[PDB]
């Protein structure tokens, strides 16, 4: 059975070249949008609503995210060659803001469910507790993000370059398995079922009404949901396949593996579109933000 | 060299029988963070690789006559 | 005399035309090689330990 033999790894030109400009150009916008949403929220006192304090923190996510992609950037192209403290810091927040992204994304969820389905009862009187609301999310990505900081730094391979990677000790391996857990289910699961299910009976009873806006609204929720889905459903779904390739339930193989590989750093870069298309999605679709901005260029 | 997101055994099947007149070179990696076994690589003379059971006794026997 | 908790791993290389004595480098965990005496018993020590782990 000679036919076993290693499964050498191998890498392209081309994708390191391109990823390069993709991640700049992307770093570019999402500053450019965060520095507007901020500014428009922040120089004006008047009309401080909850979704503008939602949207302040979440443009502060992004623009933390934005700023800690260049270093990204270099790592994918020449491999961690930063040491462990920046491996250990730039994880951090990296992870922590994008869990208080999604977190903050399926608070606004809930926040217009409150606001439209029970607009006429007592409860919606629960909306204005975005301080605390806010407070508890940041503190619980904090927490979330603890594992990160605790088993990361640099790994050094004959095969591979360095790579920040988590050293949990003999058995690293299903440990890491078991961590990824909670970005699939704190992070991707549960908030999906929360907008799931706040954008439905918010759609059923727009739907029913006779409002003369009503359209634009429906329109307007069934883009952000579609916005979620393409840019975080294609990653879940390849992690999924890698756990599952690593519990032998599906056959592995070395073509396999150099799938998944492509596949993760494509569903990667995808994803990483979020922090720039979340200005125009939530914010700069409203008619508030923009007037706002178009008052302050005087 | 090459970027990896994440790291994998460099084997997946487990030979045994080796011929060390044509092992040129062996590659010893205890389980870390790649992998959860402890991986023997042997490199023989025409430039092909291949893979050894750490559980054999022959091959920690070719590893000591190689030493 | 490096300890074991600092070895990541250990490559031996037989002689050849281009070296006529074998060869043991230890990569550690911090990235450095390292050149050890094939004739020092404890580098055998060190791979059977590793071996049996």
């Amino acid at each position: 059975l000679l036919d076993a033999a290693p499964c050498e790894p191998e890498s392209l030109e081309i994708n390191k070249y391109f990823v390069v400009i993709i991640y700049a150009l992307v770093f570019l916008l999402s500053l450019l949008g965060n520095s507007l949403v901020m500014l428009v929220i922040l120089y004006s006192r008047v009309g401080r609503s909850v979704t503008d304090v939602y949207l302040l923190n979440l443009a502060l996510a992004d623009l933390l995210f934005a700023l800690t992609l260049p270093i990204w950037a270099a790592s994918k192209v020449n491999g961690w060659i930063f040491g462990t403290f920046l491996c250990k810091v730039v994880s951090l927040l990296k992870e922590v803001n994008f869990y208080s992204g999604i977190l903050l994304l399926a608070c606004i969820s809930v926040d217009r469910y409150l606001a439209i389905v029970h607009a006429t009862r007592t409860l919606t009187q629960k909306r204005y507790l975005v301080k605390f609301i806010c407070l508890s999310i940041w503190g619980l990505s904090l927490l979330l993000a603890l594992p990160v900081l605790l088993f990361r730094r640099t790994v050094y391979s004959s095969n591979v370059s360095p790579a920040c990677y988590e050293d949990m000790g003999n058995n690293t391996a299903n440990w890491r398995m078991l961590l990824r857990i909670l970005p699939q289910s704190f992070g991707f699961i549960v908030p999906l079922l929360i907008m799931l299910f706040c954008y439905g009976f918010t759609l059923r009873t727009l739907f029913k009404a006779h409002m003369g806006q009503k359209h634009r609204a429906m329109r307007v929720i069934f883009a952000v949901v579609l916005i979620f889905l393409l840019c975080w459903l294609p990653y879940n779904l390849v992690l999924l396949a890698d756990t599952l390739m690593r519990t032998q339930v599906i056959q592995e193989t070395c073509e396999r593996r150099n799938h998944i590989d492509r596949a993760l750093d494509a569903t990667e870069i995808l994803g990483i579109l979020h922090s720039c298309l979340n200005p125009l999605i939530y914010a700069f679709i409203g008619q508030k933000f923009r007037h706002g901005l178009l008052k302050i260029l005087a | 060299a090459s970027v990896v997101t994440e790291l994998r055994c460099q084997c997946l099947q487990t030979l045994q029988g080796i011929h060390l007149k044509n092992i040129q070179s062996v590659n010893v990696r205890s389980p870390g963070p790649h992998c959860a076994q402890t991986e023997v690589i042997a490199t023989l003379k025409n430039g092909k690789k291949a893979c050894l059971n750490p559980a054999s006794p022959m091959v920690q026997k070719i590893i000591e006559k190689i030493l």
